[PDB]
């Protein structure tokens, strides 16, 4: 090529083989040459062509900035610099390019941070950092629904700022971040804070030897099994884990790595005309004895992307006197630089790895997920992000289990049901005094005439026992709630609920007061009287039935616990949950009708207290009503007091309002009229 | 009259835009020695400077002007700390020395990564074990960090790390950024911290804080360190790069905290150069508030640097490429000491020439001081102008108090009065019944047993005084004397008078259908009843035993939550032991009754009380029957198991013993 200049390339990055990155220092180049010949036998850049001054870097700053130096000042004007590996050197690099006007371009910079453009202008890249994997991860969620996740990290540069971008992407994407913790090298302080909150899902993006140390804590803590899957990076050196051998091997398997692709998987037709498979056997065929790369293809999609934006460059109106300008240029033109960054701004084309495109400077690209199968690690999908995509396949992945593990917890409700039984043993019981009570109707209704009928006109004492049943079936109304029911109209019940208890003992406690009111007022129409008596009676019965029925007054009221539940041996959470109901504003309407009674008690007691004075004897048993009386007052006062007191526990809440009513009105009713059974035997 | 030029680096804007004056500072400094004949007989040294902004990718430009376009150089003077950390791995590619003045990245002291590098701005670490000492003052031990992540920094944060592990203080949080810092202090706030340490430069903080107002991180418990070689007034100025105003962190840092070194000495010496502070200082107002604590360390430098060429001495004949004369100058200011402005100005690794220190508060405009400090004897001198609002430290955490659950003894006093009053009636018809004790509708029903029974009633209603009361301020110390004494005072007290009564009934069956047969019947009576006791009381008996309830949501204070806990003697086998027990007493008067079923209007005219005996008998049957599950279920609601306990009680010897003699004191008529 005698015409023109040889065009120029700075190119930078290990040559010898000393270190370890050295391998890559030579294990790529080849290619670049292979692609330097093919321009050469098609000559794109015509009337000139290319070439590159290689200088050596050996990744001690040092070494590679004075060669830098020397690479300008013993050397022609050079416009473009290529390369850049160890992270140091770039990170240096790339703030004194604004004060020569140049730009850059490599293949290795996985550090993030170079993504500020205010800092770090005129740097382009081709290989994805570890910062354009979260879309990937969000789509990944997405497509398992998985929607909790606990944050992890480990406190530098290049994982924090990882860190400190996904929590910025993911605004308005409804998924939360619950927890965080972060670590410096002793990371066992804070995987048992986040066990704490038991949560199944792990981000890790965190360097390469400190896995042997989070594992060892981990199985120490025991997360693995299903529920607990995990996220890491994948650019970790294959085969990297040489406390324990065993304990992690099992625990550990099963993860995802995530990282950066090396190649398309697909045998179109490129820009150069040819395909994957054929690069890779002009690869092995360029090589012999060599390690083999992984940051090379896109280096040479690269060289070609040089070359079809210096192209766009050169279309240029003024191409009279710049293309003499590329040569007589020193250093300084600033509108050059501006010239070739706003060009490659849009550069846009194919080559291995599909499409490759920049979005503020980064790549858009391929990528590669992997698992760990049983001792080895295997592709299990791939994710084009550019359209915004995502491609799994069948047969591939593996859960330990089978299912997606759910991320929050086996929650669940369990109404509570006070008394498997007790709708049942203690109601039994009611129906056997009920069978007494009709017993006592049977056998008080044969007789109907006799000497002893005339000391009670029976049909008063009728009604107190039909009182008496109604109060006395009251209870199962409240052996309601847990089973048989559904329905939602609890509150329609507990009016009723009411309505019967208080009529009946209402009706059949007036009842005798009136039998024995009579007597004296005799003594000292009969019967419609004590209908008239009791028909105004229902006008106090009604008048606060329906003042607390002015709104409802019945609000089923739902009232949660703690939900503190755990003891089904099923890995679950029961939210405790209960019910009851008011006039929704206080419990005030109560102490009105136990007053209105203890002044129907204190004013029969009236004739209390006439009857002991009286001489009883003559025909009737007020001292059989006295008893009563006491042991009832006592009693009834007890379970008002001590239902409101415990509204809690309903277990004993419907026992003991039973134990009240049953012994109140059996044994005070039935051994009360057995005398009148005496009295016939 | 020779010369040789020198190049250095310097600030303009940015971290530290304070060197400023300082450059004609050094000029200043530069013209006092050529002055002098000590000083060089030849060699006047001459300057190149070049502003750097702190930022090195300029920087990285001017010194390639130095050394590629620039005339012989040997020696630089750089700034700030990214800069130097750079060229020091950039000088041995040249054979170069290199001395700093101003930055403090701890990591440079590894002399053997760093051969040809000093400092005289000594290494950071210092203002870390200040630090610990406030952290052991007012009793704080977690914490989060955040920072910006050069190199400077995060080295010096490792070091705290360990400087409080050896007194065992937690670290569990930590952060991290470059430019872009508004998450991680979102990420703060929802780890409720209230500890802040921060480390980093100013126009990152204005930002930094212009944020953190719109997340509401200050105020009671956000306390915020920071670093203390800013400006004094920083936060006031303009910002074109946000979105905030000055008042709203005029009142939003508040509270916060500063430290930083003296660098003078502070006493009142001729120095080497007949100078001293003072007149130092009026010569830096004549040469020209931000930028200016920090410049005499040049001041210290080149005096060093000048008495090491004293030492030494060709200069002009010099290449980077040579070695030799580097390892000379090398050796000399590894021997190089003295005293000098800044004190005894010497170099070695800990960068540690210094011991003074200096607090720093603000309280409500603008800076102010606190007290000074010397970490060679963690000595500590104070001055008490400290402030809170809230007028005490807060503490990293809210703090739970562990109160217990009172028993409202505003009412105790109430039954209290009941008690006495119960105590009158007992005593008064005590003595009546054997004052006048001589009758026969008197005498012939054996009072005595009346008196006994009044008597234990007496003593069960006293039951009021010991166990009613815990959760005041009574006892605290010596529950157990007190405890156990509901027990012996029970029986003693109740089933004894109980069965006073039940004796006399046990005849109407076992006679009807004496006088010490009888006696000693209630003798076996009693003692079968306390041996049955003993067995369980004197070999197993109780304790006082705490229990607790869950947390719970004060919010009655500023800042702490509740944790209630309760307590109440009890053994661990208290399930089935002690009611089972109750119905073995209760059994007798289950028989009582049907002794009263028995025993109606069946007078036999000897005894003359059967009546309302089996009347009251009753009512006090029924009580037990009630109170004891009533108090057994209903004890973790202790604030009213009390409630019903002993009116029970009251109820019972205040319409019990109250019917006993009325009727016989109405027999008198
Ligand atoms: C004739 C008289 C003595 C009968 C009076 C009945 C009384 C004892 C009943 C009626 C209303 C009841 C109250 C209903 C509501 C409450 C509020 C609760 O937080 C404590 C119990 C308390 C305070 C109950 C105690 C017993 C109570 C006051
Ligand atoms: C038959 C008689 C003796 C029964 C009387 C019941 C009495 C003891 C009840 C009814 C109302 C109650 C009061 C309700 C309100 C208060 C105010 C509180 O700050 C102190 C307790 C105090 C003062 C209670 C003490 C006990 C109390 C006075
Ligand atoms: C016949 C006698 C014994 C029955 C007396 C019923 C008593 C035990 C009832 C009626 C009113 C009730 C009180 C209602 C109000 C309060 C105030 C609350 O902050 C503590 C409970 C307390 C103090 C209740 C305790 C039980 C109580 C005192
Ligand atoms: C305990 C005692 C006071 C002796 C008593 C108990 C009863 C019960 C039926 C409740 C067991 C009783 C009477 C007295 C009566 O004489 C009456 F007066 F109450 F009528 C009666 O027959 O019933």
């Amino acid at each position: 090529p005698p015409s023109s200049p040889p065009l120029s390339i700075m190119g930078l990055m290990p040559l010898t083989k000393e270190v370890a990155k050295g391998s890559i220092g030579r294990g790529v180049l080849p290619a670049v040459e292979l692609a330097i010949e093919q321009i050469r036998n098609e000559s794109l850049l015509r009337p000139y062509f290319l070439d590159l001054r290689l200088y050596d870097t050996e990744c001690d700053n040092a070494k590679g900035l004075k060669a830098f130096y020397d690479a300008i000042k013993y050397g022609p004007n050079h416009l473009m610099v290529f390369g850049g590996v160890c992270p140091s050197v770039t990170s240096i690099i790339a703030e004194s390019l604004q004060g020569w006007n140049l730009v850059q371009l490599s293949f290795a910079a996985t550090t993030p941070v170079l993504a500020d453009k205010k800092k770090y202008p005129y740097f382009f890249r081709t290989v994805p950092s570890d910062n354009a994997v979260n879309p990937a991860i969000l789509k990944l969620l997405k497509h398992y629904q998985w929607k909790r996740v606990g944050t992890l990290t480990q406190d530098v540069q290049r994982f924090s700022e990882v860190r400190n971008d996904l929590t910025g992407v993911l605004y308005g994407e409804d998924i939360e971040i619950s927890d965080t913790e972060s670590f410096s090298n002793d990371p066992c302080t804070s995987v048992k804070k986040l066990k704490g909150n038991d949560v199944r899902i792990i981000l890790g993006q965190f360097d390469q030897n400190m896995a042997a140390k989070v594992f060892c804590c981990a199985y120490e803590e025991n997360m693995y099994g299903s529920k607990y899957q995990w996220i890491i990076p994948g650019w970790y050196e294959p085969s990297w884990w040489e406390c324990l051998r065993k304990n992690l091997l099992a625990a550990m398997e099963g993860y995802i790595g995530v990282d950066f692709e090396p190649l398309s998987s697909k045998q179109i037709k490129t820009i150069s005309g040819k395909t994957p498979q054929q690069y890779e056997r002009e690869y092995n065929n360029k090589r012999s004895g060599v390690g083999p790369s992984k940051f090379h293809g896109y280096a040479y999609d690269g060289i070609w992307v040089i070359a079809k934006t210096l192209q766009r460059a050169m279309e240029t109106l003024h191409a009279s006197s710049r293309h003499q300008r590329i040569q007589d240029f020193n250093y300084t033109d600033h509108t050059l630089g501006r010239i070739i960054l706003n060009a490659m701004n849009e550069t846009n084309f194919f080559g291995v790895t599909g499409q490759v495109v920049f979005r503020n400077g980064e790549r858009m690209g391929t990528i590669k997920f992997t698992q760990f199968q049983d001792s080895r690690e295997v592709k299990v999908g791939e994710y084009n992000a550019v359209a915004d995509t995502l491609e799994i396949i069948n047969d591939t992945i593996r859960f330990q289990g089978s299912e997606p593990p759910k991320d929050k917890t086996i929650i669940l409700e369990q109404l509570r049901k006070i008394s498997l039984p007790l709708y049942s043993i203690l109601s039994a019981l009611t129906i056997l005094g009920m069978i007494m009570a009709s017993a006592f109707l049977f056998f008080n209704i044969k007789n109907r005439n006799q000497k002893l009928i005339k000391m009670s006109s029976p049909y008063m004492n009728n009604l107190i026992i039909l009182g008496g049943m109604l109060s006395y079936a009251s209870i199962f109304l409240f052996g309601l709630d847990g089973s048989f029911v559904s329905e939602k109209t609890f509150e329609t019940l507990c009016t009723v609920r009411t309505w019967i208890l208080t009529v009946g003992y209402t009706t059949a406690f007036g009842a005798m007061f009136a039998k024995t009111w009579r007597v004296h007022a005799i003594f000292k129409i009969k019967d419609q009287k004590l209908l008239v008596i009791v028909g105004g009676m229902l006008l106090i019965d009604l008048c606060i039935l329906i003042c607390w029925q002015a709104v409802d007054p019945l609000r089923r009221t739902v009232e949660k616990y703690s939900m503190e539940p755990d003891p089904a041996g099923r890995d679950i959470s029961i939210r405790p949950l209960l019910e009851h109901c008011e006039n929704t504003h206080m419990t005030i309407w109560l102490g009105i009708v136990y007053a209105y009674k203890g002044l129907l008690m204190l004013f029969g007691c009236f004739l209390a207290w006439e009857t002991r004075n009286v001489s009883i004897p003559a025909l009737n048993d007020s001292k059989y009503i006295g008893m009563s009386v006491y042991n009832v007052g006592i009693m009834c006062i007890i379970g008002a007091a001590v239902s409101f007191l415990t509204r809690d526990q309903p277990n004993v809440q419907f026992c003991i309002v039973a134990l009240v009513i049953i012994f109140c009105s059996t044994i005070t009713l039935c051994l009360v009229f057995v005398p009148k059974l005496i009295t016939l035997r | 009259r020779r010369a040789v030029y020198i190049g250095a680096l310097f600030p303009m804007s940015g971290g530290w835009p304070g060197g400023q004056a300082c450059q004609p500072a050094v000029e200043m400094a530069l013209e006092d020695v050529n002055s002098r004949r000590d000083i060089l007989p030849d060699y006047e040294l001459k300057l190149i400077h070049h502003d750097s902004k702190c930022d090195p990718g300029q920087a990285t430009k001017y010194l390639y002007e130095l050394l590629y376009n620039d005339p012989i150089k040997i020696i630089l003077m750089p700034g700030c700390s990214s800069v130097s950390t750079l060229v020091a791995e950039a000088a041995r590619m040249w054979n170069l020395i290199v001395l700093s003045y101003g930055s403090s990245s701890p990591a440079l002291s590894n002399r053997q990564r760093f051969p040809t590098f000093f400092r005289t701005h000594p290494s950071a670490t210092l203002h870390n074990p200040t630090r610990v000492k406030l952290f052991e003052k007012w009793g704080w031990k977690k914490i989060a960090t955040i920072q910006q992540t050069t190199e400077v920094f995060t080295s010096t944060l490792d070091d705290l790390e360990e400087r409080v592990k050896e007194a065992g203080i937690e670290i569990t949080f930590r952060q991290s950024f470059f430019s872009d810092p508004a998450v991680p202090v979102k990420n703060l706030k929802r780890q409720d911290a209230r500890i802040i340490v921060g480390l980093f430069y100013e126009t990152e903080a204005r930002k930094v804080f212009c944020e953190v107002y719109k997340e509401r991180l200050f105020g009671k418990k956000y306390v915020w360190f920071l670093i203390g070689w800013y400006a004094d007034n920083w936060f006031k100025i303009y910002d074109p790069s946000i979105n905030c105003t000055v008042d709203e962190m005029t009142e939003a840092v508040e509270g916060h905290i500063t430290t930083e070194i003296v660098m003078l000495n502070p006493a009142n010496t001729r120095s080497i150069s007949n100078m001293t502070s003072q007149e130092f200082v009026e010569k830096l107002t004549k040469r020209l508030t931000g930028g200016f604590q920090e410049a005499p360390l040049a001041y210290d430098a080149i005096w060093a640097l000048a008495l090491a060429l004293n030492k030494t001495s060709r200069l002009e004949d010099f290449n980077y490429n040579n070695q030799t004369i580097t390892d000379q100058i090398y050796r000399a200011m590894n021997s190089s000491s003295f005293e000098g402005v800044s004190g005894h100005v010497v170099f070695d690794a800990s960068g540690s020439r210094m011991a003074w220190t200096l607090i720093e508060q603000l309280q409500g405009g603008s800076y102010k001081k606190i007290g000074y400090y010397d970490s060679t004897k963690d000595d500590l001198s104070w001055s008490k102008t400290d402030k809170w609002i809230g007028g005490s430290p807060p503490a990293d955490q809210t703090l739970v108090i562990k109160t217990f659950r009172f028993l409202s003894q505003k009412l105790f006093i109430s039954v209290s009065v009941l008690s006495s009053l119960g105590i009158v009636l007992a005593v008064v018809c005590l003595s009546f019944n054997i004052y006048n004790s001589h009758v026969r509708y008197i005498q012939n029903s054996q009072p005595n047993l009346n008196n006994l029974t009044a008597v234990g009633c007496s003593l069960a209603l006293a039951a009021v005084f010991p166990l009613g009361l815990d959760g005041y301020h009574i006892g605290r110390n010596q529950f157990p004397f007190v405890c156990q004494a509901r027990l012996w005072l029970l029986g003693l007290g109740f089933s004894l008078g109980y069965g006073s009564m039940f004796t006399k009934i046990w005849w109407v069956h076992t006679v009807f259908t004496e006088p010490w047969k009888l006696y000693a019947t209630v003798g076996l009576l009693v003692g079968m009843d306390v041996l049955t006791l003993a067995i369980w009381q004197i070999v197993d008996p109780l304790h006082r035993t705490i229990e607790t309830f869950a947390k719970e949501e004060p919010k009655e204070d500023i800042d702490v939550s509740i944790l209630p806990q309760l307590e109440h003697c009890s053994s661990r086998k208290m399930n089935t032991w002690l009611g089972i027990f109750y119905g073995y007493k209760g059994l007798l008067l289950l028989l009582g009754i049907f002794l009263a079923y028995e025993t109606k209007s069946v007078s036999t005219e000897k005894i003359n009380d059967h009546r309302a005996v089996g009347m009251a008998i009753y009512n006090v049957a029924v009580l037990c029957l009630i109170t004891a599950p009533v108090t057994m279920i209903l004890s973790s609601q202790q604030d009213a198991a009390f409630a019903f306990a002993s009116l029970a009680i009251v109820f019972s010897s205040y319409i019990t013993l109250v019917v006993l003699f009325v009727p016989k004191m109405r027999r008198l008529i």
